[PDB]
RNA sequence: GGUCAAGAUGGUAAGGGCCCACGGUGGAUGCCUCGGCACCCGAGCCGAUGAAGGACGUGGCUACCUGCGAUAAGCCAGGGGGAGCCGGUAGCGGGCGUGGAUCCCUGGAUGUCCGAAUGGGGGAACCCGGCCGGCGGGAACGCCGGUCACCGCGCUUUUGCGCGGGGGGAACCUGGGGAACUGAAACAUCUCAGUACCCAGAGGAGAGGAAAGAGAAAUCGACUCCCUGAGUAGCGGCGAGCGAAAGGGGACCAGCCUAAACCGUCCGGCUUGUCCGGGCGGGGUCGUGGGGCCCUCGGACACCGAAUCCCCAGCCUAGCCGAAGCUGUUGGGAAGCAGCGCCAGAGAGGGUGAAAGCCCCGUAGGCGAAAGGUGGGGGGAUAGGUGAGGGUACCCGAGUACCCCGUGGUUCGUGGAGCCAUGGGGGAAUCUGGGCGGACCACCGCCUAAGGCUAAGUACUCCGGGUGACCGAUAGCGCACCAGUACCGUGAGGGAAAGGUGAAAAGAACCCCGGGAGGGGAGUGAAAUAGAGCCUGAAACCGUGGGCUUACAAGCAGUCACGGCCCCGCAAGGGGUUGUGGCGUGCCUAUUGAAGCAUGAGCCGGCGACUCACGGUCGUGGGCGAGCUUAAGCCGUUGAGGCGGAGGCGUAGGGAAACCGAGUCCGAACAGGGCGCAAAGUCCGCGGCCGUGGACCCGAAACCGGGCGAGCUAGCCCUGGCC
RNA sequence: CAGGCGGUAGGGGAGCGUUCCCGAUGCCGAUGAAGGCCGACCCGCGAGGCGGCUGGAGGUAAGGGAAGUGCGAAUGCCGGCAUGAGUAACGAUAAAGAGGGUGAGAAUCCCUCUCGCCGUAAGCCCAAGGGUUCCUACGCAAUGGUCGUCAGCGUAGGGUU
RNA sequence: CGGUGAAAUUGAACUGGCCGUGAAGAUGCGGCCUACCCGUGGCAGGACGAAAAGACCCCGUGGAGCUUUACUGCAGCCUG
């Protein structure tokens, strides 16, 4: 939680939480590291505006703060980050690799 | 974790204040604040101008010497010694220039019980010294500049 | 049952008094911080390439806090970097970016107008002008632009071309000039003190800095700062007081130079021969020679104070990794209780909804790294310039040394008073020279003056880092965050307050009285007596209800007693409430003396005053009797203590001393007083305690320094008007 | 058994909380740190436990060490909150009364009609100095010494060449 | 009556007269005489009324402003 960070869109879990049940990081900020899980939200009771319907009530409300979420799940849940060996010229490759691994790969998924 | 000061050692009489109750801690106004009043002594000064004198150390910052250090044949004998030569060099541990108002300066014969000399060559042999310094046997000297 | 005479008691509050319940205004406040403050290390120069420091600008849509300035939420290039940003605004309305976007750094570009300002003026932050370029309606106008003080400074006297400075800066710093208080319980010598303050100025630190020194031993050897040197030596209405210096311990250790006629060289000289003037030199004195003649000479180790250059350039700010748990479980929570499994050259800390080594943290673990901006080291090279022997008539570091008085320094206040230092008048010596040790004279000794340069060790704190038997919002910087701004003063100048809703915004759709506020509901949620000045949220004061109590009463108060109520009560009885009665001058300060009519006192709350540093001094708790250790060098998450033996106190003292010496001065006196008598102290601490320091705390007339104002007021000057 | 025990100045002794330092964090704790609110067990007292309520997180000592500390009280220091007081006071004895209007409400706004006081000023005018405001449109919880749907008040926009 | 809504001083006070008394001019202590609960519009006597830690003083080996041929110097003038 500094101008550093942990995950990104990624995808991981909840520990001491109310869900557990990780899913999709809509967005997460620099420093505060404010991140969406689309995990718990409400309603904000909206405006009584037209707008949201000129009849409204605001829904999806997720603004996801404590960070006891579990980054990173490889076909390993909780596990911390790795770094590098590079391997290639050029190399960074923070990919995340404990236990399984998960690296984020431009491909099939974030 | 235990051994609290012994006896007594610790804070004493860092009394607060007063008294318990009440509290004020002198006389009347004649001692107030800024109060650090007539100090050491009004009358006793007087004294000390009292009288003329005829001790004068005038104008200056240079003086002499014939090294008045008070050593002790006693001492020596009784039990700190070589019984005939020591000399001013030897003298350290000796307590006759190991204190303070001439440490290097000069040893004499305090010639006291017994014999009343010394029989190692030096300086400072009270006359009573040149004699039992004979009597006991010694070898005594004195060079110059 | 009715009539009358008599007596005794009862309830009936407009309000008020003690008690209990429940509110409100007030913030104590417990804790809690992106904020101080304290010490130590790091760091230490800004400016005309017109700076520090501000005026007016720009952010699509912005008063303001921000950063840029007219190319203005920024353009350029390189260093860094993981994937999000269009600063504090989140909202509107639109976006850029893994073909390194936000942003961290280093060097880039215009870089508005003011401000040293300088092209000129001017109430700064705004109006003027002269030169070449440009554009426009051409000339006139008017913008971008490049442009044009002043200073002194050296160069081609003609470049007046080509430099310099200036302008800053919290504290440290050098010199310039330089004061009353208070003390001396008055106070004129004296004192604070060469202190405060005005100034000028070099810095990043200057200061001082190789001896006409010390000091007297046939000794030392730059300068500076620390400990010690004695607070003695001493200076003095010898009074208050003030107070050294060599040495020793320590630290830090380069030394280097120029006119100094003589050389010759030379150009100018005057005027010519043979004087002076100024350039090159050898000479360019380190602890003494230098030059010129004669002979012995001589044919590779030394670097600067940056001489100077290349580097590992230390950092600057971006870097990087980086140790091990989940199941459960009481909970709105868990990181917690519990289970088992885990790390560790890294259990320093903070951060993740209540207290984790294994969850957040690029930390302690260790390592990391760059082509810019800075150098000591280690080494090189660059190395100016140093680096021989005697002989001989001498000429070759200052224009004043020196001596009279008039003065400064200095531990010196006038004195027998020295040395350096200068204001007056006098007024010279080249190493047989000349000041210096002792006023001065005879000695020995000392050093080499009247020029020049700089490093290194103590100071200082703007700025950075870190640590705190250093602070918690009235203490801390006053200042914890749109406080040096609000606001008073003419200016000079003074100089507040206000920190927290909650765990996260989910902070309040919607319905209902109402103009609104605001008020009842629904939802929030763990709580909303957590609801926006909104945590904890007490005292004071005002309020709504309940208990007792009250209209023949004289009393701070009260309060002892008891009786009537009502209360918990098993009783014992315990509560609150009082009518009857007994006895009762309120507290503080200063008083012979107080109820005070003497005083202080409006009520609540938070602040609110015998300390610290040394000297000492007496005690007494503790180590050895000779006992103890400053300044330093060194090891030091914890940083661990160790060593450092210049000393000061003891260890006989007696005296004005010479000295003598446990003896002793008087003295010619065997008479007294200081003893001898150890009857060891010496050190660390804790503490009663003085002396200096503001030393229980706030309190005055005022004296002194530097500035601030004639839109204050009186005057005088200039210049209109009105009677 | 003495034997005594009013007693400021003042001197001696002995305890008390109080916020920190070790606290050799022991931990205690969301079945509460803490401060708070109330109470017929502890203390010769300064204080103590303990019980009950609040209250959101700390807090801390067994033994000893370190101190900005314990306060009516100083016409105290800073901030509240009281008191005469719902009396004194509204800034000029240059007076006003009506009708209708607009409004959630109009003595206190708008028109219009009666009426008094200025007029040599309570005239206009330039200038100074002020520097918003002036206007037009909405609004009034603050401000006018109550009003107040009025404004020189608040919000926004435009306004002098 | 209605809108409004301050200001010093003060322990708190529930505060009669007396004759007395007391630090010697008292509601508040003694003995006693009257008098119930409350408030408004007034009247000035006390509560030494408020006001300002007396400018009357004294006192403080206090301060400050003239002064004078008190004390010492500074200035400027005169002058070997």
């Amino acid at each position: 939680m500094r101008v550093k960070m942990h995950v990104k869109k990624g995808d991981t879990v909840l520990v001491a939480s109310g869900k557990y049940k990780g899913r999709v990081g809509k967005v997460k900020e620099v420093l505060p590291k404010k991140y969406a899980v689309i995990v718990e939200g409400v309603n904000i009771v909206k405006k009584a505006v037209r707008v949201s319907p000129k009849y409204p009530q605001g829904g999806f409300i997720e603004k996801e703060a404590p960070l006891h979420a579990s980054k990173v799940r490889p076909i390993c849940p909780a596990c911390g980050k790795p770094t590098r060996v590079r391997k290639k010229f050029l190399e960074n490759g923070k990919k995340i690799r404990v236990c399984a691994k998960c690296g984020g790969a431009l491909d099939t998924e974030e | 974790l235990r051994p609290n000061p012994g006896a007594n050692k610790r804070r004493k009489r860092v009394g607060r204040g007063p008294g318990s109750g009440h509290g004020k801690t002198a006389t009347r106004g004649h001692k107030g604040q800024k109060s650090r009043s007539g100090g050491l002594k009004d009358p006793r000064r007087f004294e000390g101008g009292r009288s003329t004198t005829l001790m004068r150390l005038p104008k200056r910052g240079m003086q002499g010497q014939v090294p008045g250090e008070i050593k002790r044949p006693r001492y020596q004998g009784v039990n700190l010694k070589d019984l005939a030569r020591f000399e001013g060099e030897v003298t350290p541990e000796l307590l006759v220039r190991a204190g303070l108002l001439k440490k290097g300066y000069r040893l004499k014969i305090l010639g006291e019980g017994e014999a009343k000399p010394l029989k190692v060559v030096a300086h400072a042999f009270s006359k009573s010294a040149l004699e039992k310094l004979k009597a006991a046997g010694g070898e005594p000297v004195l060079l110059e500049a």
